[PDB]
């Protein structure tokens, strides 16, 4: 997250944080949503490939004991069959992971309220992007969970040839897009979370920015649209 | 797909 601030422990305690097996130890690489006490929310080009993948539950700080944290495994990944790895704008860049085990809900650990099926915010709608991601444009990991506010930019004026054009799909949301505050590297897979009607709900899986960098004036960061994936979700639930 | 935000 570029241009954000540390987050506090319990404004969102549905993110979690990625991890692969690298050896000795584990290795952040994307966000996600806890969205039932054994099932996360991620993006697909995150669990693409055929690794060790755990989540870690209240999370705050990647290096340091939290005294908060469940580290727990990722039994199954569940990639949207129409996900085509070479091709991102093409959408469908969601994906499921059933845990090893279910975690303990507290005051650090919550399930993240989904949108109504079809939900279209209007724009500027006001909401938050959450992660571990670069802090700015090719630098280092956020040590610490950081937020930004990121408010939506409606389909009609995301996909005008000055934004990003024919590349956004009605299936995803843009946000952003001031040349200040945006996603970055390791944020991916993480949240959106927009407040409306007083309560936050998840209506983004962070997917792309421009190849130019992340906080790129007129290139919000463009997340799949989760109110056009709920159907499909609660069937993998269901059905696993 | 880079390390991952996907890069588009
Ligand atoms: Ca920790």
């Amino acid at each position: 997250v570029v241009g954000g601030t540390e987050a506090q422990r319990n404004s969102w305690p549905s993110q979690i944080s990625l991890q692969y097996r690298s050896g000795s130890s584990w290795a952040h690489t994307c966000g996600g949503t806890l969205i039932r006490q054994n099932w996360v929310m991620t993006a697909a080009h995150c669990v693409d490939r055929e690794l060790t993948f755990r989540v870690v539950v209240g999370e705050h700080n990647l290096n340091q004991n939290d005294g908060t944290e469940q580290y727990v495994g990722v039994q199954k990944i569940v990639v949207h069959p129409y996900w085509n790895t070479d091709d991102v704008a093409a959408g469908y860049d969601i994906a499921l992971l059933r845990l090893a085990q279910s975690v303990t809900l507290n005051s650090y650990v919550q399930l993240g309220v989904l949108p109504r099926a079809g939900t279209i915010l209007a724009n500027n709608s006001p909401c938050y992007i959450t992660g571990w991601g670069l802090t700015r444009t090719n630098g280092q990991l956020a040590q610490t969970l950081q937020q930004a506010y990121l408010p939506t930019v409606d389909y009609a004026i995301c996909s005008s040839s000055s934004y990003w054009g024919s590349t956004v799909k009605n299936s995803m949301v843009c946000a952003g897009g001031d040349g200040v505050r945006s996603g970055c590297q390791g944020d991916s897979g993480g949240p959106l979370h927009c407040l409306v009607n007083g309560q936050y709900a998840v209506h983004g899986v962070t997917s792309f920015v421009s190849r130019l960098g992340c906080n790129v004036t007129r290139k919000p960061t463009v997340f799949t649209r989760v109110s056009a994936y709920i159907s499909w979700i609660n069937n993998v639930i269901a059905s696993n | 797909v880079x390390f991952a935000a996907a890069i588009a």
